[PDB]
């Protein structure tokens, strides 16, 4: 990835193994997992298109997984190219590169031309772009692996309130919903869902109670 | 913004003259990227210390096969040979630099420096760039040709490179 | 490897142990699967035909797989040497001789030559030819290692189709027979091997399915 | 090592803890496995005598294979006293004398000396010779850890020919015989001595059997 | 069908009857088969919209296929009208109106505005377009009655080489899905399904064996 | 094909209906026999590449002699482009480029580029080249459709001379070997071959007798 160099000129600084290691290591003990995300947009921060090429081809194992983000990058790419088509008009006095949508993708596009869309002024968001792309097939990846509908979320009879909650918003963030939508779900399906035991202990404290209530309420 | 290109030209280790080029990559890219790295010879392989084999008076002077040189070789930095980029770009007159090509989809190095209007070669041969400096280096190169293109003298690319 | 400097020219440096030490743990635990060319790819670049050397005699253990790439490395010097023969006589001051097929592999030129070549005016990008024979030798390797083939999948009565499409995709990533050629045989072999049930919940689809309904429709 | 500044005169650097780290570790972690060598030509490079007696004193143990590899240096030190005379008396300043065998071998010379022999014009590769002497003594060494011979061995009835061309390969690789013979010995005892099956189907297979093929063939 | 004079001009002249003739014929008695399509295409060279709309209403029966061709070519009428859009605004006054999607199969548009369009400058080739579309339609239909698939092909115990081969290449030709394909198809699929004693035989040659030899080994 | 036009200009005549509905018919009845390839260079004189393509196309059935005959074509292809190198470069404005090896078989060769090809001064003889192509696949084709071998042609007990010598000529002009052979093939095994009582009759004319004589001794 390209980086600020002292003094004010940025030039290429190809990717550190460390940072591959780590992208490995991450991938081959945390699996999936909604966190991976904020892991992958700050392990590959600026990084140009060959960069998250790498970062994605490096991955072992979950090759379905990768075939997923590789046609929904390719569908990216398509409507993209769909909404961004060269419609005749009179040509800017100034000519800068343009990123198609595999020129984007980083499939067809030779490093130094990713090089000048970043570091032409006014720079072309290629990467910024690239990434909103992978992050989207990894939303779509992780929602996928879950094991188990949010609406199957109950809890056992002696299960503890503690290790409920946990799961269950563990499983929430890892579905797929509008944030109106979880603000419901969270106040019609959690207390619903609990130990009866706990259940009217929840029913006391009221329906608009918060969370830490709640758990202080059916602490022990 | 668009590369531009020389040629130390050469007869026989007499120095003649540089023609200097102007690469339409604006245009052309993928063709005019390899016009010039050939000629900087970053890739490793390269137009200099090659020749025009084949120089016809009032028509252009062709060169670019480095690999056999004498018109049956030469290669890309894409491969061997690449697609036919695309048309826009017209044989209007001297100065003009078009790649040459075995038929369709075939450009691999081979390009020719027309010395005169050549419409007909339009729709089939690739433009690409055109003299900016050097065109009576040019012309006077056609001396050293003949109406089948043998040359009398060995006429080479000295040095070559990016000027800007 | 090479390294730029501030003013921006670069010099040779020392190979960093971690770089030899990440690169066998790699080799040893992943062992050879398709994800060892893309790191490789990633640990090595600028790096000198010396240090590619190094980093292949450095690989314990395979020495069937190392063989084939040296085989395969003298096979494409021998092509290179016949399609590129080098000149006789005194070489120009200003020009350092140009090297041949067993040069370009590093194994008779000292480690000065090699800068001098990836550092001369015009560069001469031995290492990244040696490179680029290295991993066409790594994907012949590869494809060695490839435990079945694409044609015999056929999934279990029980192998959920999660694991049926993994190890699809897995064994066609390590195929590599072409690219439209996947293609076709993502389509139809891929439909044409699944377990009766859900192999007609995808037939309800039509050909038109995409992977992520074809997978959501056996799902649950 | 010898670090090469950029654009300017070669500054002499202390061996890094990290490198002395690492090669320590290997020796501890793979005892005397064949590619020891390698890595230690890849660890130490551009190193004067200093800094290779400081990387064989590290080591621990195995005082037998060290002993074995100083006799070896002073084998090789006598040898090159013998074949090359030492002159003496008074010496022209700017010009270091002639490096003695016992000096070339850094037990009795000083890190000045070193540097001062590694930077005359022309220079004088005392770290090569002394690194070619340790490379010698670790083949002896190595070739001393061979547990089995070459010629004694037999594939399994069940054990299958990759695992049998594994052991074969890495038995060659410990193998003294010169490269020469070194051939004619993969050419023959490979197929020489696989089990009945697949020596038919070597046989079958016939003359110019590459290793690719045999382990296709082989499959099954 | 227009034809040439001996000025160099060309006008319309009218349909041959012994050439509708030996169509019907050719299409009842072949019925539908690969060799229809060259026939076809040699029986109508230039001939108008309506000289194929004749061959193509003028066969009886098989009317299932006539009205899939029919379907298929309304589909790349479609595509051709989608594809460019009529301009507007002022027009040169050398030049007239193009047709129009529907107008290329000449559904609605007379006789001589086929010959304007055919023989104007320059001239307009909707014949061949159409003969195009009619090549594509006679492909999809002879995919259509095909009796088997590609994979099913399992030569028999006492059934000859050279039949299973011809039966191979007969759907394989029969199923047109690519040409690289089919190449890796011809390599694999061919030596894949052979009875197992001229299936050994074949193997004895390798995959460098061609087809010549792989006859002449299983034949006699 | 080009045939000679009042006045003396060639100009293209497609390829008539009634010779293809000929050569449907004679690769119909008489199949693959030694008179087909005579049929077949009387059929196509002086035919452009793409009329010979048009010609084998639309042979219905036998598609492995089809696969021969194009693989046969190809290998000719080659070993004229390894004979007759093709020099790149713009063309001359009056006369036309060399053709390529694949510019023969009217693969990648407009129809056009062959006119010129045929038509020119002096004349480039595509026609006859593809032909030779053709007929050297046909000879291939009627060599391997021979049912038994000469050696094996032996007359039955009562079987007359007539059949007998019938079917052993019919053999040897399919089987494919020198003339010069076939002249002591003929003398050794014509007569060896034949009824005890014929042998003896034949031989009591002498070993050089002519065939007729041969004949009418056993005639009846």
């Amino acid at each position: 990835p390209i980086v600020q160099n002292i003094q004010g000129q940025m030039v290429h600084q190809a990717i550190s193994p460390r940072t591959l290691n780590a992208w490995v290591k991450v991938v081959e003990e945390k699996a999936f997992s909604p966190e991976v995300i904020p892991m992958f947009s700050a392990l590959s921060e600026g990084a140009t298109p060959q960069d998250l090429n790498t970062m994605l081809n490096t991955v072992g194992g979950h090759q379905a997984a990768m075939q997923m983000l590789k046609e929904t990058i390719n569908e990216e790419a398509a409507e993209w190219d769909r909404v961004h088509p060269v419609h005749a008009g009179p040509i800017a006095p100034g000519q800068m590169r343009e990123p198609r949508g595999s020129d984007i993708a980083g499939t067809t596009s030779t490093l130094q031309e990713q090089i000048g869309w970043m570091t032409n002024n006014p720079p072309i968001p290629v990467g910024e772009i690239y990434k909103r792309w992978i992050i989207l097939g990894l939303n779509k990846i992780v929602r996928m692996y879950s094991p188990t509908s949010i609406l199957d979320i109950r809890q056992g009879p002696k299960e503890p309130f503690r290790d409920y909650v946990d799961r269950f918003y563990k499983t929430l963030r890892a579905e797929q919903a509008s944030q109106e939508v979880k603000n419901w779900m969270t106040e019609t399906l959690l207390v619903q869902n609990a130990n009866p035991d706990c259940k009217t202990i929840l029913k006391a404290l009221g329906p608009a109670a918060t969370l830490e209530e709640m758990m202080t309420a059916c602490q022990g | 913004v668009n590369p531009t290109v020389f040629f130390d030209i050469a007869v026989d280790g007499e120095p003649l003259g540089r023609v200097s080029f102007e690469l339409f990559a604006d245009k052309v890219p993928k063709t005019a990227e390899n016009f010039r790295a050939l000629s900087t010879g970053e890739k490793g392989f390269g137009y200099k210390g090659s020749c025009f084999h084949r120089i016809i008076p009032g028509f252009m002077c062709q060169g670019g096969d480095f690999t056999r040189h004498n018109g049956t070789g030469g290669k890309s930095i894409y491969g061997e040979k690449f697609e036919d980029e695309n048309f826009i770009l017209k044989h209007t007159g001297p100065g003009i630099l078009s790649m040459a090509n075995a038929g369709p989809n075939t450009n691999g190095s081979q390009f020719f420096i027309c010395t005169a209007k050549t419409e007909w070669l339009d729709g089939k041969h690739v433009v690409f760039g055109k003299v900016k400096e050097g065109m009576n280096i040019v012309e006077a190169m056609e001396r050293f040709g003949s109406r089948n293109g043998k040359t009398s003298k060995k006429i080479t690319i000295a040095d070559c490179g990016q000027l800007e």
